[PDB]
């Protein structure tokens, strides 16, 4: 088994919204990294979704055979909320999924990103229309839960009664945060979060302390409105345990290798990767490790997105990490 | 998001009637206009009405206050939506403070997405 | 192995509370229930805790061999915030400690349930102090967490380099809540709370989405604060892997066998008791299930706390499950 | 937890100069007067300052502003605390209305623990 070098365009979207890399950038910038798996958002560079004409899928094919890339998993949104004052009903969700099923299958794309909102019932009843086009369904564990989380768990019981292979899992790197993330610290000072207390959550978060305690004892010692969402930030990001994965390793398609900052000596600063690696490695893994780059949203306000650069580093980590 | 590339810089223009400009939704993918929950806009120390703003994607213009029957309508990533106001009172030739805020009705997030932009363009 | 009955003497916290059971009426009562093992807090029940006059362990003793109950689990209290203002020093908190583990030494208690903040650097430098006594220090699991929760792995961590079997877990039966218990159900409604939200709060549970989605929406269909609390009470109930205790069987030496209502067929309404039962069975569990009746605090409000009958009803539940 | 016996039925009495009446705090254990973080008696509904409480657990009466300092004590599980209030003005003869609200302080968790009630008692 190997792990394949993958990235999502995701990682550029900063530089394809200020229309300084186009699709074809991104998949030449990707080939010059060796990353040749292609994970893409349709509703994020293909304008046109799901209304494509067949001159663009052979444009994208043609993209693919020129940089020898691989598209590898598509990025579906499911809009359950479209219409105001109402949640879609399951039926028109499923012709919602099938548009992000057919789009997936013209471009050759093997998984699909589902989100982790999607009901069990709504992957039951798309699965048959996932076995026409044989496309693998996975459902996106990112923090704030994981592979034991009661929806999760609630997922493995609806899909361990339907037997069918092409029902799995997306785990994210944001269930594998060690550290409070530097660049969101740093973030949350400038935004006027006081240092100190910065510092105070930040250890609270190494410590594992549970995010109550944590909101409580921040809203005490005295913490603005930017500080106490810095202490909520510990709901969202969250460190599972890495072992929990060799459980699921047969349901998992795909890894959003995600990171925020890769400093000067190729390191991810915060987020678990010397655990995991070594984790997917004894797994048996053998599917794509997606750069995702996060940290863009991060250094924003006060530092330019070399984009380009970071996902390189975090190519060269992992490729030494593999 | 991209809270910092809402407003787009050297876009405000004179419509008979009103100001235009350039927005982007802070966004990371395409969003259809029926999820766009809330478009504040401020021009220049007023708030401008739903009734007062006319989205145009592409060749087509919507009225805000109709954006939930656009469920079709995809407002693509890093496409600048001509934001048309119909401000009651003419901007007077200068530099002209521009603010956009935004909250999205993204579905697999508990509270609305929430983004926010001031710029100081001219016209 | 035998999974023994025991009996918590919190569940008769309401007879105690209003005088109409004394310790030896508690004790007597779990003696005819067939209940043997007493688990007992000392600031609940004891008062001249912890400096105890030495009369009152022999006449501990005595009540004991007269009612042939055995002395189990010592819930121990550490406030951390005695002085106001300030956290009291790790030193105030090992003699604190010291101050229970001496006190459930003479008592004749083989574990002490630690509460499930105490930090893992406490309890490292109090496990000198309790090999001493040779008391088993068992940190309570109970929701929001499990044993996958960060905190427990930080916990594990810290117990696995010390390599002591002195320190585990006791598992609480809050993280197995099947459904949203009927009669917390009953007591929002009764407290002011919009009866169809609360099945829809329900149901939302039994699917299991996640707490922040329940909150949002409930919000959004006009819920009272009452029925905001109940959505947050989503947080704190959760459902668990039953699976998970397997693999942390060695480390389990108590168990909360915490209940809400028990109906007139020996039944638990919420609590998942017929998937956990025969997991404690098939791990390997030879400790004590201590009936910790719940419910005296949601029954309260209008209906007359039957905490003997409840009780009894759970034991034999148990009897029968076991 | 106990919100319905905070406040003890036909215990108050009129002491020289206040009224004394018995309470049990809203907690299933017994706490030290110090992590009381708040009792808020009102009697007839009109609040009373926290220096014009004298808790008397037990035999030893201690003024309410300096229970920081009496952190070693006890208040028992069911323990009847003779809450003494030195009210700034006599209370005449009837049904007087006694209220009482506990935040207590505790440790394993995050917010302070909240009891609530309200009885009718007389003197
Ligand atoms: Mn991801
Ligand atoms: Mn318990």
């Amino acid at each position: 088994p190997q792990i394949k070098r993958g990235v999502s365009l995701y990682s550029f979207q900063e530089e394809f919204f200020l229309r300084k890399m186009t699709l074809e950038d991104c998949v030449a910038a990707c080939a010059s990294m060796g990353a040749y798996g292609i994970e893409s958002l349709a509703e994020q560079m293909m304008p046109g979704f799901p209304n494509l004409d067949d001159a663009f899928y052979d444009g994208w094919h043609a993209m693919m055979a020129k940089y020898g890339t691989v598209s590898v998993c598509h990025d579906m949104f499911l809009d359950t909320k479209k219409f105001r004052g109402r949640l879609m009903t399951l039926d028109e969700q499923v012709e919602s999924f099938v548009r992000d099923i057919r789009h997936a299958s013209r471009l050759g794309c093997t998984v699909i990103r589902v989100l982790n909102f999607v009901s069990p019932e709504l992957m039951e009843k798309v699965l048959p229309h996932a076995e026409q086009s044989n496309m693998r369904l996975g459902l996106e564990i990112h923090a704030p839960m994981h592979f034991e989380h009661p929806w999760v768990l609630r997922h493995i019981e609806f899909m361990d009664r339907l037997g069918s292979p092409l029902l799995g899992f997306i785990p994210d790197m944001g269930i594998f945060t060690k550290h409070f993330p530097p660049v969101m610290a740093e973030r949350l000072i400038r935004q006027g979060a006081t240092p100190h207390i910065i510092e105070y959550i930040r250890e609270q978060y190494d410590r594992r302390v549970l995010a109550e305690y944590v909101v409580g004892d921040v809203r005490n010692m005295g913490g603005n409105p930017v500080d106490i969402r810095a202490a909520e930030m510990l709901r969202h990001n969250n460190w599972s345990n890495p072992r929990r994965l060799l459980e699921h390793m047969d349901r998992i398609f795909h890894v959003h290798a995600k990171f925020y900052e890769m400093d000067e000596q190729d390191r991810e600063t915060s987020l678990g990767y010397e655990e995991v690696i070594p984790v997917l490695k004894e797994g048996g893994y053998s599917g794509y490790l997606a750069s995702e780059y996060e940290g863009n949203r991060h250094i924003q306000d006060a530092f330019e997105v070399d984009s380009v650069e970071q996902v390189r580093r975090h190519q060269r980590m992992l490729a030494r990490l593999i | 998001m991209f809270d910092k590339y809402i407003v787009v810089e050297d876009s405000l223009k004179r419509v008979p009637g009103g100001v235009q400009f350039g927005v982007r939704l802070p966004y990371y993918r395409g969003l259809g206009l029926s999820m766009v929950e809330t478009m504040d806009v401020t021009v220049d120390g007023e708030r401008v009405p739903e009734e007062n703003l006319t989205v145009t994607l592409g060749d087509r213009t919507v009225p805000f206050a109709r954006r939930d029957d656009e469920t079709d309508t995809i407002w693509n990533f890093g496409e600048i939506a001509t934001v048309t106001a119909r401000l009651p009172h003419e901007l007077g030739p200068g530099e002209h403070q521009v603010g956009v805020n935004f909250g999205l009705r993204i579905s697999y997030f508990p509270v609305p997405m929430v983004g926010q932009d001031a710029k100081t363009l001219k016209l």
